Formats: C-alpha cells, structure tokens, sequence
C-alpha cells in the first residue's frame, strides 16, 4: 500500500568499491579460502558466488540503493534475451534474427543513455555499471551468431557477466577466454606469480588512486575550473591547465580502478584485460589507441569495428579501400562517443578522435608510399632519429590532450551557458 | 578440390602482386599484407565458397600465414 | 548494582538475526573447522563458544530466564542419571514413566502456566520447547537399552547445542553422539563446507527477503484490513492466510537453514527441516516434508510407541482404528506441545483429521485399484490432472491450517479467550 | 522353535495369504507390509520371541528383506 | 643537576600485565618468531632477550613509575652478591658465610616488607614483582651451596630471575628446572602439544580474570564488605557472605594469572611450575597445601621446611620426632606469613595454618594407630564412605575459608583492633 | 667399609622392629616408613659416611629405593 | 583552495627519523614482508621503492616541508650529471672534465655549505640529509674516472642514492660495494645472523640514544651550559665539564643513529658500513680516526687523502715523505672541517684535529728512530707496559674531548668572536 | 731493457736498501715497508710503466703477497 522497500534498501550497509584502504582487507580475508582451494586445483563455485553477491549489493547500495532493483531487473532481462537466442541458434541462423537479439539486449544502456537527454532525470534501469556489463551481453551474443559459441549452463553466464572485480568500470571481458581461463586453473608457479603482480597491483593502485589522483583533483582541477570560468573567453591559460591536470587526473584515477581490478581477478585465479600501458610515450594516434583503455578499445576493434569493415567491404559499396576505412573509422568513434554519453561534448570527442585516426592513416600511407618511391629510385628515405620520436610524441599527446579537454564537459561550462 | 590455386590466382586480380612463388615467404616483411589488407581476402571467400570466417577472436597471431588461411577453411566448413 | 539488571546490561545478540551476527558467528567458528580438518577436536573451546553465544542469545529484556535455565539443565541432571543409574538395576515399567514425566516437567509447566491464571511461570526460557525433547530422547533410549553408558561432557555438549539450542532442529542422542564421536574425511569435509555456505546465501534469500516481504511489507495492512472488515471470512482473510503462511515457512526455513550451516561448520550434520512441503501430493507426504525433524520426532518415539502399546493390550478390534487413533492423539499432542489455546488445539486436531481422511481414502483407492485389477480394468492413471488436483487441494488445506495456527481467528472471530 | 519355521507359521497364520511360495518376491508391491501394517507384524513377533525390540532405532530399510530380520532376531538373542 | 628523572620515565606506556585482551594480541605477535624458532631447534636468545625487556617495562612503568629505577638496582644488587658466593665457592665452603650471604641477598624483601611497619610508607627499592624475584635469586644462592650447582654465565641468570612472564607475581622456579628445560628445545609433537595447552590456558584464563573475577570481585565483595561493616559485632552473616566470595574471588583472579603466565611461558618454550590444581575439593590441609598455591608451597617445603628439619635433627634437640615437625611445620607456615607481608592478620594467618597443619598430622597419626589397634584386634577398619570424604572436604573448606578471611585483611576494618 | 653392612644395621634399629628380610618392598604402601621420616635415615648416615644428601632438589623420587639409597654412597664417592 | 602547495606539503604527517620507539614499530612492521622475502631468492624491487619513498617524504615534511621541492631538483641535477659523464667516460676521459664534473656534483653541498656564511640565512637547495648525500654522487664520479665502474642502470643509481635506512645523516656507502651487495642475496644462517645483529643493534640503540644521550645531552648540558655562560672568562670548571657532558653527548647520540641504521639495513637485507666501534681507547689519535665515524674518515682516507698523496707525489713539488704526508693531513682534515660547515669553530676543529695527526705522526717516526738507535747503541727500547698505555689513552681522550668542546661551537658563546 | 730484472731493480731503486732477499718474506716483520712506506713503491712504477692502478678501492687484502703484485700488473698491462 505504499511501496517503502526502496527506503529499506537505503538501510544495508555501503561500502565504497576500492575506495579506502580498509576495504582491502576485508576483501583479501574474504578471498584466501577462494585462493587456498585454487592452490590445490579447486574451485568451490558457491563461496565465489557469495563474495561476489556480497561485495557487489555492498559496492551498490549508496545513496541510490534503488538502483539495486534495478540490477535485479537488468539481469533477469538479460537471460529471457540471450537463452532466447541460444534457442533459436540450433534451429536457425537467420540474420534480422540475431539483429532484433542484439537490439533488444542491448536496450537497457540505449534507455540509460537517451532518456536523460529527452526526460531530463536519470532513468529508472541505470546502475552503478550497466555500461560495462552491456558489453558482455552482446558479446555472448556475438560469440552465438559466429558459431564459435555453444550450449553453456547458467553458472558460467552469471559467474561471467556479474564478475565481481570487473563491475563498476572495470576491463571488458570475453566469453570465450574468461571461460576458458576459468577452467583451467593455473599451476602453483602461476599462482605464485599471480600473487606477487596482485600485490604489486594492489601498492601501485593505492599510489595511483589514493594519493597522485586525488592530488590531481581535489587540489588543482577546482582552483583551475574556477579561474577558467572567471577569465572567460574563447581559451587562455587556465583552461589549458585545467585540460592538462585533468588528463592527467582522468589517466591516473582510471589506471588505479584497473590495477585494483586486475589485482583482485588474479586473486581469484583471472587474468582480466589489461586497461592501460604506458598511454603518454604513444607517439602516433594509432599506437595511441593500443595503449589508452585497451579493453575497450580493443572490444570496439573486435566486434564493431571489424564487423562494420567486412559488412561494407561485402557489398563494395564505396570504389576505394581507403574511403571504407575512413567510414569505418568514423563510424565506430561515433559510437564510442554515443557509448559515453549523448550529449553534444562526448559526441564531440568521438568524431574528434574519428578525424584524427582518419588524417594518421592518410599521414601514414602517404609516408609509406613516399618511403616506396625513393626505395625505387633508390634513395634513403625520411629519417627516424630521436628529434623525430620527441615530435610525434608531443604532437600525439597534444591532440590527445585537447581531446580530454572535449570530452571533460568543462568546455561546456566555460565557453556555452552564461557564466 | 584444392583451394591453394584459387587463392594464388584470386591474390593477384586485387593487389596486382605475383604471388605464384612467394608463398612461404612472411609476408610482413614482403609488405604484401599490411594487417588490415587481409579483411579484403576474407570476404573472397564469402564469393564463391558462401562460408564466413568467424572475426570475433581474429586477432594477427592465428591467421597470419596465408598457409594458415588454406589450412583453416577446410576445417572451418565442419566444427 | 548486582541484580536482573547486572544480566540484563549484557550484551544481547538475536540468534540469526542479522548478517553481522553471521560474520560473528563465522569468525569465532572458523578456528574450530580448521582443526576438525585435521581429524581433532577441541573441546573446552567448543563449550566457551556454546555457551558464550547462549548467553548472548539469552540475555535481552528478560535475562531472568539464564537463572531459569541454569535451573532446567540441574534440574533435567537430577532425573537423567537418577534413571541411569537405575537402568542396570530393572526397568520396571513405571519407573520409567515417572522419570518421563518428570523431565517433561518443566515444559509442561511452561505451556499449562500461561493458560491457568495470567502469565507463564519463571522456568520458561527461549528453547525450552526444543530442548526438552532431546533429554526425553534420552530417557527413552535408555527404556530401549540402546544406550548404556556415557559421560557428562558427553550429555551437557548434547543437550546444550548452540547451533540448534533456540529453535533448531531437534536430535537423537545416538545419531549425535556417533556423529560427534568420528571426524568426517577431508572430501566430505569440503562438500559439507560447500554446503554449508549454500545454506548460508539461502537462509539470507529466504530470511532476510523474502520473510521480510511476506511479513513486514504484507502482513499488516492485510490483517488490518480484514480487522476492519470483520464478519465470518472475507477476502483479506485469504490475503493474511496466504501470505502468514508463507511468511512461516520462508521464516523457519531460513532459521533452520541457518541452524545447518553452522551445524555443519561444527563438524556436525543435524537433521534437516524442509524439503521444500509445497510439492506435497497428499497430507501425509507433506509430514515428511514439513518440519521434518519435529515430525519424524513424533512419529518415532510419540506415534509408534503409542499404536505399539495399543497393539500389546489389543484394545481395537482391527487395525484401521487404531491407526486413526494413533494419529489423532499424536497429531492433539503436537497441538499441546506448541502451546494450550483453543487455536493451536484446532490445528493440530485439524492435521489430525486430515491424515486419518487421508489414510482412508489411500486404502479406498487401493480397494478399487484391485477391484479394477480383478475385474480387468484399467487403474485411474495420474499424469498431469489428478496430480495437480491433489497438490491444490492439498496445499490449500495446508495453507488453511496455517490461517488457524496464526492465530488470526482470535482477533477475526470474538471466541472467549 | 526354529525362527524360519515359526515366521512361516505366523505369516500364514491369521491372513492366510498363501504367500510361502511367494517369498523372494517384494511384497510391498504385494499389499502385506506397507507404511503401517509392518508394526503389526513386529508386535506379532513380540508375541512369539517374548523380545521387547527398539522401535527408536528401527529403520525404514532394517528388515526390507525376511532374511534381514531372520538373522537379526538371531544376532539379538545371544546379546 | 636536578633530579627530573622521575619524570622522564613516567609518560610512557603502561600497558598492563595480563590487562586488556588486546594485550594477547601485542605479546602474541612478540611471541611469533621465537616459537617459530623452537620448530627448528633454534633459539634466538637475542631477541627474546628484547621481547621481555620491553614487556617487563611495560608492565612496570604505571603510576609508581619510579620503580623501573629501584629495578635497575635490585638486579645489580643481585649480580653484585650471587657472582661472589660462586667465587666462594670455587675456594671454600663454610656456614657461617652462606648465612650471610642468604641475608644479603635477600635484605631488599626484608627492608620492602619491613619498611610500612616502621615508617609507614613504602620503601624506595620496591617494585612490582620483588616478593617473587628473590625466590629465584636465594634458590640459586641455595643451590650453589649444596653444589648442585657451580657454573653459568650471566645470560642464563638474567634470562632467568627476569622470566618476562613470572615475573609480577608468578610460579615460582628453580635453576636446574628452568635451565634444562631451556637448553633442551621440544621436539615438533611436543611443541604441538604446549600450543594447545597454551591456547587452553589463554581461554581459561579469559574466563577467570574477566568474567568471574570481575563478577566476585568488583560486584559482590564491595557491598558484602559495607554492609558487613555496618552491621558491626565479633560476627555476622555479611562477614561470612565476604569471607566465602573473596575466597573465591583470591582463587579466581590468582588461577587467571597463573594461568596466563603457563600459557605465555608455553609459548616461549618453557614449561613453568603450576599453581593450582583443584585446590578447594581437598579433603585435607595436607593435602590441601598441594593444591593451593603449588608453586610458592613446594619451594617452602624444598627449601625452608625441608632443610630446617633437618638441621633441627641434626642437633637432636627434641626427643620425639614428632615435635620437630610441628616446631619445623609452625616456623615454616610463620615465614609464609611474614613473606605476605609482615602486619597482625598476615602472620596471624600463617600461625593459623600452622597450627591446623599440625592438628591435622596428629589426628593422621590417631587415625593410623587406631586402624593398627583395630586390624589387630580382628575387627573391620574405619570407614571409607562417600559421607566420610564429603565431611572432610567440607571441615576443610571451611578452614580454608576462615584462614582467607583472616588473610583478607577484613578484619583489620571490621575489628578496630590496630594492635 | 660397606654401606650394605650399616644399612642393615641400622634398618632393624631405627624403627625397633626386624624388617631386614624385605629390602625390595616399596614402603610407599608398606607403611613401614612415612614419606616425611625419610629424613631421620639421611641424618644418620651423616653420622656415620659423614656426606650430607643434597635435598635442594632430590624430592619424592630421587633416592625412594632403598638399593639406590644404598649405592648413593659409592656414586658420590666418585664425585 | 589549497593556497600554497607549501601549506599541503607541510600538513602531511612527520616522523621523526628514529625519534621515537613508534618509529621502530612502524618501520618493522613495514619491512617484515621485504626481510622474510629475503630468506628465498627473490626481492620486491616496488614494494622496496615504496617504502623507501614513502619514509624519506615522511622524515623530509614538517615546519621545512619546502626542502622536498629541494630533494626533487637536486635529483635531477645529480642526474644531469652522472649520465653526461657517464657517456663522456665511455668515449674519453680528460682530467679537466672529470674536475668539471665532480664541481659540478658537489656544486649543491658547496652552496648549502657556503650560502649561510655570506651574509644570507639558508640556502634554498638544503634538505635534511644533503651532506650524506653528495658523497655517494661524488663516489659515482670517481669510480668512473678511475675506471672501475663502467655500466650501471637507472634503477641501481637512484636505488643506491636515495637509500632509505642512510639517507638523514647515515653510514656514507661507495657504490661498488653497495651494488655487489645488492646483486647477491646471503644465504639462510647468514641472514639469521642478520637478524640477531639487527635486533643487537636496535637495544644497544635504544641504551644509547634514548636513554644516555638523554642523560648527558637533557639533563646535565643545560645547567652546565648556564653555568659556564653566568660565570664567563677565558676557561673554567663549569666548561670542563660541558666538554666532558656534550661529548659523551655527541657520541652516545650519533652512535644510536648509526646503530639505527644498521639495523634497519640489515633488515633490509644489506650491511652498510660501520661506524663507530669502541672510541675514545684509540692509544694514538691515529687510532681514533679508524674508530670515531668509521664510515666518513675511511671515505675521506680513500677518496681525498690518499688521491692527493698520489697527485703531489706523482708531480714530485716536494722533496720528502714526511711533508707530502703533512700537507695531506692537514687539507684533508681541513676540508672534513669545511664539509661540517664553513665557521670558525668547524675549522678549527678540523685543522686541530690534522695538526694532533700530524704531530701524531711525527711523534711515532721519532719513538721508531730513537728505538732503532737504542737498538743499535745496545741500549733496551723504551717499555710498553700498562702505565704507558694509560697514559697514552688518557692524552688521547682528553685531546679529542678538547676537540669536541671547539666543534660543540661552545667557544662561540663563551668567547663571542667572530659574530 | 729486461722487464723481469727490472721488476727486482724497482724495489731496490728507491730505499737502496738491498730488499731482494726479502722478496717473499713478510714485509711487516722485517718492518722495512708499511702502510705508508709502501706507497712510494706503489707510485713509483706508475710513472715507468704507466699504469693507473685503481687506489679509490685499494684495501688492505690487494697488494698482500708481493708475488701476487706482480702478476697482477702484467695481466693489467695489455688490458
Ligand atoms: C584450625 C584447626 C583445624 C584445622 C583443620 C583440621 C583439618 C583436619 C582435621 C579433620 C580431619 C578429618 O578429615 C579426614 O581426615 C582423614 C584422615 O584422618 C582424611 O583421610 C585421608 O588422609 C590422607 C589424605 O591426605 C591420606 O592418608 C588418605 O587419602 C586418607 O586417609 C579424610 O579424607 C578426611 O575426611
């Protein structure tokens, strides 16, 4: 007659997901005897499902505990919309089929990620991590379409997509190798190896997180955003150095989430995706985008961009390879961005990022065809040297650095509204 | 029905490289296939033989070697 | 100051009340599976942990009853070795019985007490409904013979058993001392593990949710409707009969369920309690189903004894009545035991009823099942309707026990209390 | 006095079911011994054994075959 | 130039011998290495040296801080004595220079004990633990006078009158004990062994000093003690109610520490003396005084009765055996009173025990005559009964409970008897 | 000189009473002598071996028997 | 919002480098896991750099929280440095530019040294331990020069130049050493070995620094201290007896220190130099020097004394041993003077501690030609009994004492020259 | 012109002390050479044979032996 359970989900306990370093404690107490049972090539799969169901309704219920309903419903959607699939794939193969599957699987982040911009107010089925756990729907989906998958039993799904330590933002699985790497327990010098880089995991991200991203945001992003704001105009210099510290600052909060990610999932025995590796030395665009969150890179490689290349180089629609590359580049920034949000900022960096990849190949094939030329004529083509290396690495981390400032929404601020 | 022949003879009418006996040379180094270019190869085989190869784990350590590419379609038209 | 009040500032811990009481309990635990895994026992740790985690469990508003308790656990000592040391002597037949009633004693006074004048006597305490039965399981081993001999620290680790010591499930001495006499394996150990933790997320599914919904989220604007309505029976009548029902089972489940996990975090499996009752065809498949421990307790020392002594002294002619006497008396003396109102009567009389209409429409299908195979004719097939048919019917009678075990016609009807 | 003979006799006694030829058979399918009707039987044989038997740690499988209580009775007499 | 010291060592720690749980934990985790050693038969010998020095530091530096200094004189007050009976006694041996050697060794408890008696306020060279460290330093002086004992070095004296565990107010030791148990580390199921009986004694231990210590201590003996005083008159039943509860109280809180004291020499791989064992179902002062207080009564009865009986026999200065024990069993149980603390109730007490020590060898000496007289006469010897065995333990346990009332000190207040 | 010769000697002497047959009895229970009267022999072979018995640490154990009271004497004479 | 990075640097916690017992806590606590690793062959190279980074920015915080900033540039001039001469060296070496770059290393320490005694108040560039710093980077630039060490990675460098244990003012370490220690771990009973050194060192500390230097440097120096400043004159009882009191001071407290970090090295897994062992009984004060800070005077023996032997020599400017020895004695304690601190009394320490060598020196090649001729005349050598030796010790440690009154900087107060 | 005889003339073309005899012998108990006499000896050879032998690590475990010194030298010579 009134519906108050809402409140008394506001009244579990909370607990911050890596937040504190207490938190670690409790989390290594809780995982020993999952560690110790892996020593002897054993796996209990209940006490993993309790950790897990515990340390995640404890990460959820915050101030929006509601959205813990919410999980509750995501999840049972998910499974009507991919058992529903797995059914139809034994039978038949058609594509519109798998199209509609896909669609409908994928409909909870589509709500999450519009309703705000029509409605006004975050919509109903958002939680903490719907955006990452989107992606390994539709991946197990993708896997069926291509065959490569079959039957499979529901613990391994929601033993897969729930992964405890890869759930707020977290690295971005597969189905095949995150099963397969469950499967196959490691030796006890894997093991050990596992617990030695966990550790180090575990320091470097207290570094990382703890102490040099809080540094950079509590400390120097608001004076910087408030004398930004104050200056006004187009740019000036304390818009520059906003955009720089929170690149920085954007860079090494995330990195510290991902080592503390990946120290926990070796902890339970799963080497999960790697997420940064040394992202400012990149050099050149592309290269940039094979160190700057790999997971989901990678992923959009995999799956949206790959599929999206073959799909139009099946059909010839466009006479050159390259225009088909460019569409294809475009394309998937495009719905990086959308992924990140739909507004006019985060759509803005995604088809930033697409011109950017597009002129670094158009670059890297015209050197490539200039390097050809003189090798025929027989002359020595365009030095390398360290001058060289030191301008692409700048020029690279300039761009990429007025891209963070785009998609900050600082720019929002700053230059659009009235203050 | 062998399939090395379609190949060397289908390589050719797109990349306008002879490719008849430089076969176990890694192409890599030759430059003959610059990691993207073998996404126009694989929609060769949806041409004629109407098999797609799956691209959801294709990654440039498995089919590398145009030999790979020959091995595994054959295979790929059972599992 | 020394007084109620020095027991009463104690500490108080609800028994399975909140998942911290859960980290409580498994920390202090942990220590004792660890070394169980290596085939030893500690002893003098498990009695500091029973007993510390008794007394927290005891020591709320009215503490008064630890003294009460202290009391009952002499008291029950006194009877207990006074029929040992007269079982090598002779068992007279009445000494036994003495003895019986005398142990019972203390719980007969706790359920007469509160229906004589106003209040229950003194000697009550929380599990005395569940701790008597295992001291007149003893007794009764001892009439038996099947138990002979065994020390204190043997009968007080028994009796006193922290994980079922409130309402849990209630054991035999033999089955438990043989069990806490031999350290399982090591693979067993793991699969009780396993289980226990198993245990552990379903007792929180079924306790701490979905009690809480059928119970604070349901039952009472359900029953306060149906208050206001009043007259005979109306909808919010069925509203509040469904919905206490499950709000019973899915409370006593999670209880016991918890009961189990720590149990088998000690070492020891006791007894299960629910094997999911809903599924139940008939009645009497739901009494195997239903409180399992308690039923199967009443079966074997309560029903069997009683239709054994009938049979000895030949009082009914044929067997039919005497099982429908047997039932009735048994299934009265579970109503008695829950407690003396007219409404816990009603239900155990009503239980009653239903086996024995139960048994004799069993042995009238059986007669026309070999009438049909005499006469050639084929036996009535059950599939997909008449089983249906029997578990709706069935779950229905049992949820309109339940309605009748509540309580709720006390406040319904206007019966004189 | 031989167990054997004296079940014989009881089991065909009072109901004269006709049952010595049918022994190595299951008579729970039978309709002889059910739920209920084996505690008939059990305090017939108190009758005759003048043996007061436990009933506590009676089990449900413990006399499912006639040769289970032929040796038991036996095994209960020297102890 | 001015003596500020006081004040120095006065604000640091003051953690509590045996005090708050937590202490377990500390002194546990000081306790990990060393028993980690006696697995691999090796002994530190360094750094338990350390472990004790810290936690006797500890325990002394309260309130009465300064007496850490009165320490730092004791000790060497020892060494400077103990090392030169030894020089003696590698040249001679005589009586005369032993006696005065046991007197100066042993002056520091005569003058602590002597001091309040005279002057009224402690003596400067008082601290925690004396009454329970000169034992250790007369038995050696002791047994280096019977030669048992003739060479060690001065890591084993000072390891061993300084036992970090007893040392406030312990089991007492002796040399030869102490040193062998030291030198011979246990082997694994041994060690395995004094583990679980340390972990037994910590448990037990908790349950007698926090639980009912505290019940029979800091709740019922305060208000039986006023309104026992209030009440007034030779007797009454609240003075009973306080002898019977502080009796208790004594052996709980006594049983507790001794009990912790076991269980931390356990685990630094010594087995100390017990204490108590079942001290109040004795059915006999004799064999009463082998149950309370076993440490301290078995060094009186090997040091101090034994040895005066036989220098009383050596003179042949009583005719009949039989008052050479009661003279030797009234002096012993008189130097345990004024060992107590020399007052009117401490030595009033030890008068009392001696005189009913005495009583009890003359009634066992009736029985016995009386049971030959019978056996030769034919007829049947006195009876064994349960009645009999429950009679005795009660008279005794009412003995007992009156010389703890005396002992009490209670009724120094309830008599205002100063003389 | 023979500590066996004074043993004896003094055994049927000291209690007034000819118990020199039995040597190897345990007077733990044959009461002949109490466990406090060892003390009334220790002196009396200061009297005649003039060596005292340590007594800081031999109790109730070390020299109960009578054969090794006997041959305490030649070991000590060693030491 | 933060105002000035200063006022974040100097809220963050100070501890006192080996300040108080806690200080031990916390760091034994810390390197547990390092030292019990060490037992295997494996070591944590992150965990080591955390801790070490973390407890250098620790003791570096407080009211001079500004010199961190300091700490950071001085690096990267070191840095700047090392490297550039690194890569010259394999090419070449010219004296001129080995000179240029040892300048240039102790560039930093000569403007500390230099900038308070020219009309300033404190140089920017100090930080706490910047006089035991320059000495490993200067010992980097000799060993290239001479040759002995040719390849080295960044890792090793800023591992040996900010080590943790020796960075406020610890045992000065050559590089080659510490590297070759660093490269092989010990063996099981050697690090056992370790261990109880360590333990050693860390009580024998505990006597030394937090209990005698309180004594002689708390409670005695300030009264005396007043005393001789009320009384005045050139010379009185009341500085005799501060000489005595601060030198024993001086000694008890920089003993602890060292002691201090010998321990913690150890535990650590490395054995840094030592640097006092039993002062103040050297017969000669050539002895002393090979006793008093061992690890500063054997570096200034190596590295500037006997390289200026080889320079002067080798250029034959002087005629004969006994001046080429002289002249080095005095510069080279001269400039142990000048490396304490450019004032009068650091100086005149230095230069009278090189004339009491030099006239040291001369007094022993006397006693050996006077002891030859006697020899050769038939006549018996002068005796070396006891007396001799007393004698000796007594001059000895009075000279020193005297020594420890001048750099105590007393005679700035007493005299009030030079201010 | 004659390393091997100029190897022995070293030592003597400084003291002229006639040292040849005590070539193996233990300088310290002749007492002719010490920690500071020595070092002449040492310094000497750099300026014929020019050889910058390292002094920074120079302990007292090196030039111990004088045969050692000597071999060492012509190792180092081509190195
Ligand atoms: C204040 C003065 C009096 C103080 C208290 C005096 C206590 C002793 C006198 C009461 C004695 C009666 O108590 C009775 O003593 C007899 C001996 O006769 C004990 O009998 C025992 O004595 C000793 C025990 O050490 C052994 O020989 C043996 O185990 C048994 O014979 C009984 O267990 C006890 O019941």
């Amino acid at each position: 007659f009134q519906g108050s359970m809402i409140d008394f989900l506001k009244q579990l306990p909370h607990l911050e997901p890596y937040g504190n370093p207490f938190y670690f404690i409790y989390l290594g107490i809780a995982l020993l005897p999952i560690f110790i049972g892996l020593f002897f090539k054993k796996r209990f799969a209940i006490y993993e499902c309790l950790v897990s169901i515990t340390f995640i309704v404890l990460a959820l219920t915050g101030t929006h505990a509601s959205q813990i309903l919410a999980l509750l419903f995501y999840i049972v959607w998910q499974i009507i919309w991919v058992y529903s699939y797995k059914r139809y794939r034994s039978q038949r193969d058609n594509k519109w089929v798998f199209y509609l599957h896909s669609f409908l699987v994928v409909l909870p982040l589509i709500l999450v990620k519009v309703e705000p911009t029509i409605n006004g107010t975050q919509s109903l089925l958002n939680f903490l991590g719907i955006s990452y756990l989107t992606f390994r729907a539709v991946g197990m989906i993708i896997e069926m379409r291509d065959g490569v998958l079959k039957e499979f039993t529901l613990g391994e799904f929601l033993r897969f997509m729930l992964f405890m330590p890869t759930f707020t933002s977290g690295p971005i699985d597969r189905f095949k190798r995150f099963n397969e790497d469950y499967q196959s327990i490691p030796n006890r010098d894997e093991l050990l190896n596992m617990l030695e880089q966990a550790v180090k995991y575990i320091m470097l991200g207290f570094l990382y997180k703890f102490v040099l991203a809080q540094i950079f945001g509590s400390m120097l992003l608001p004076p910087l955003k408030a004398q930004a704001l104050s200056q006004g105009g187009i740019f000036n210099l304390p818009t520059l150095g906003v955009m720089y510290v929170y690149g920085f600052d954007l860079f090494f909060d995330f990195a510290g989430y991902s080592m503390f990610a990946l120290a926990v999932s070796n902890l339970m025995g799963i080497k999960s995706p790697i997420n940064f590796d040394k992202p400012f030395i990149s050099r050149d665009m592309k290269e940039f985008w094979n160190r700057w969150h790999m997971s989901l890179s990678f992923w959009f490689r995999d799956f949206v961009f790959m599929r999206l290349v073959i799909v139009l180089m099946r059909n010839k629609v466009f006479k050159n390879r390259n225009t088909t590359s460019n569409v294809a580049y475009i394309i998937n920034m495009m719905v990086m961005g959308f992924w990140h949000g739909i507004t006019w900022y985060y759509i803005a960096y995604g088809i930033f990022h697409g011109i950017g990849l597009v002129i670094n190949d158009a670059w890297l094939r015209k050197k490539k065809t200039i390097n050809k030329d003189r090798k025929k004529a027989g002359l020595k083509p365009l030095p390398e040297n360290k001058w060289t290396k030191a301008l692409g690495i700048f020029i690279t981390f300039n761009t990429v650095m007025l891209s963070f400032l785009i998609f900050s929404g600082f720019l929002n601020d700053l230059w659009f509204t009235k203050k | 029905m062998d399939v090395k022949a379609e190949v060397i003879e289908i390589i050719d009418e797109l990349f306008m490289e002879d490719v008849s006996d430089m076969m176990d040379e890694d192409l890599f180094d030759a430059g003959v296939l610059d990691s993207m270019g073998t996404v126009e190869l694989i929609v060769e085989l949806e041409s004629r033989f109407d098999i797609r190869v799956p691209v959801s784990e294709f990654g440039r350590d498995d089919w590398n070697t145009a030999n790979k590419i020959v091995e595994g379609v054959t295979e790929l038209r059972n599992a």
